[PDB]
């Protein structure tokens, strides 16, 4: 039998699933952070 | 009357509350160049934020002020 | 428990890379509750199984 690790090294980065969600949310939080201050600053300019 | 030039307003206006639930609500905060605290580290997650503000107003016209202070 | 020697008994620890090897200390633990077990008894009272 033929074991072949087609991996891309990924065994070697170390507690993985929270290395991603860490990822994830750093990405997510960005994303709704800005989309939330360009709307309130779309509004402010609005009602000024 | 049209003479908007000795015409001005002061409101007290309602005090308004903030429960701050998010990380999204802060940073919609700090944006704000008007929010000022004291302590700029405070920490304001899960915390209850009471607005007790006063807006003077002069008019240049019916519709259109010339100048705010909300503080 | 001789140096280099694994017992018949053992416990074993995840490593960072994430294999399970033979931890000696877990391994101690586990074999010092069977000697106490062995010698004293062991109670399960107010376990439910």
């Amino acid at each position: 039998p033929v074991m072949a690790d087609l991996n891309g090294g990924l065994q070697f980065v170390p507690e993985l699933k929270e290395f991603t969600a860490k990822l994830r949310k750093e990405l997510v939080e960005t994303s709704e952070v800005r989309k939330a201050v360009s709307i309130e600053t779309a509004l402010e300019h609005k009602v000024v | 009357y049209t003479d908007f030039e000795n015409t001005f307003q002061k409101t007290v206006e309602p005090v308004y509350q903030m429960h701050i639930k998010t990380s999204k609500d802060i940073a919609v905060l700090r944006s704000k160049e008007w929010f000022q605290l004291d302590d700029e580290d405070f920490d304001l997650l899960n915390k209850t934020l009471t607005f007790e503000t006063e807006t003077e107003v002069t008019f240049k016209n019916a519709n259109i002020f010339s100048s705010v202070k909300c503080f | 428990i001789p140096r280099e020697t694994i017992p018949f008994l053992h416990l074993r620890k995840k490593t960072p890379a994430g294999d399970w090897k033979y931890d000696r200390q877990l391994s101690s633990l586990f074999l010092d509750g069977l000697e106490k077990a062995a010698f004293n008894g062991v109670t399960f009272k107010d376990k439910y199984v």
